[PDB]
């Protein structure tokens, strides 16, 4: 399943 | 053998045209497994292979939800690089970003990837050591700080050594030998006879998962590569692949020519001759 | 930026026996950016209903995609596969030779 902890470029 | 799960993120910007596109795509080796289209009507996680679909309505909800953050994640990251590079309101930039474990026979991991690549060229990426990244250009390098900012790739090594490879093991226990099990290709020559001078063989490879294989020539035992004409592998679309070997041999000097396939679902590779 | 030209190929699903059922195929990749016009075509006539996987690409960011349609092969029908990209003067289109 796709991971959970986003963050920007 | 070796097995990977693998995401594929593609965010595309669409200027004045609404807001950008998002997809997301998932596989277990390489059979595709979920789905996402932020382009779409009531947009879910959808199911792509059999044995996923025993998935409480849990699983669903929540992954919906990660894609619709994700999706978010990557506008305000399309614009990031948009001010790094100085780019403008004309164009239709790219964010793709591609993630995954590879664990061997053990259940060990042997490489985690977690690499992004803006307008087709590669952006940033994860190095195998899964504590290091490597920049293309000074833009990455601003990434790189801010992803050393919050100290990132320890949330991010955490998922691929972590949970990335017991969601692989349980999809592969779930999806038994149909996606363990690696299933051979159903090899046979074919003869065309082009002129009076000279005719193709043509070494043809069906039905075979993994898509991984190697088709070869062979003359009398020996390597030969200057006639050979390869096709990309293709999907067959039942999640199986095609493949196809051909050389023009002079008529009548067919039977010294010998196709050699190796793929890991046969116990010893193939040897080819097509007999009159 | 990179501007990659796509990799048509058009054919069956299995082994192209006439009258039997089957399905049409036109695999594209190799190609940057997303965007693809790719009809399927039956005697030089678009052949509506077509689905395609879900774009999907390769470890050098190529993209790829697989156009199909449930269909039956016929001793004098020509089908074919009309492509067009960003990269290319016009579209492009491929045969169906039932033998490759
Ligand atoms: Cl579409
Ligand atoms: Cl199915
Ligand atoms: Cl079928």
């Amino acid at each position: 399943s796709p991971r959970w902890y986003f963050y920007y470029l | 053998g070796s097995h990977s799960m693998r995401y594929f993120y593609t965010s595309v910007s669409r200027p004045g045209r609404g807001e950008p596109r998002f997809i997301s795509v998932g596989y277990v080796d390489d059979t595709q497994f979920v789905r996402f289209d932020s382009d779409a009507a009531s947009p879910r996680e959808e199911p792509r292979a059999p044995w996923i679909e025993q998935e409480g309505p849990e699983y669903w909800d929540r992954n919906t939800q990660i894609y619709k953050a994700q999706a978010q994640t990557d506008r305000e990251s399309l614009r990031n690089l948009r001010g790094y590079y100085n780019q403008s309101e004309a164009g239709s930039h790219t964010l793709q970003s591609m993630y995954g474990c590879d664990v061997g026979p053990d259940g060990r991991l042997l490489r985690g990837h977690d690499q992004y690549a803006y307008d087709g060229k590669d952006y940033i990426a994860l190095n195998e050591d899964l504590r290091s990244w490597t920049a293309a250009d000074t833009a990455a390098q601003i990434t790189q700080r801010k992803w050393e900012a919050a100290r990132e790739a320890e949330q991010r090594r955490a998922y691929l050594e972590g949970e990335c490879v017991e969601w692989l093991r349980r999809y592969l226990e779930n999806g038994k030998d149909k996606l363990e099990r690696a299933d051979p290709p159903k090899t046979h020559v074919t003869h065309h006879p082009i002129s009076d001078h000279e005719a193709t063989l043509r070494c043809w490879a069906l039905g075979f998962y993994p898509a991984e294989i190697t088709l070869t020539w062979q003359r009398d035992g020996e390597d030969q590569t200057q006639d050979t004409e390869l096709v990309e592998t293709r999907p067959a679309g039942d999640r199986t692949f095609q493949k196809w070997a051909a050389v023009v041999v002079p008529s009548g000097e067919e039977q010294r020519y010998t196709c050699h396939v190796q793929h890991e679902g046969l116990p010893k590779p193939l040897t080819l001759r097509w007999e009159p | 930026m990179i501007q990659r030209t796509p990799k048509i190929q058009v054919y069956s699903r299995h082994p192209a026996e006439n009258g039997k059922s089957n399905f049409l195929n036109c695999y594209v990749s190799g190609f940057h950016p997303s965007d693809i016009e790719v009809d399927l075509l039956k005697n030089g006539e678009r052949i509506e209903k077509v689905e395609h996987s879900d774009l999907s690409f390769s470890k050098d960011w190529s993209f790829y995609l697989l156009y199909y349609t449930e269909f039956t092969p016929t001793e004098k029908d020509e089908y074919a596969c009309r492509v067009n990209h960003v990269t290319l003067s016009q579209p492009k289109i491929v045969k169906w030779d039932r033998d490759m």
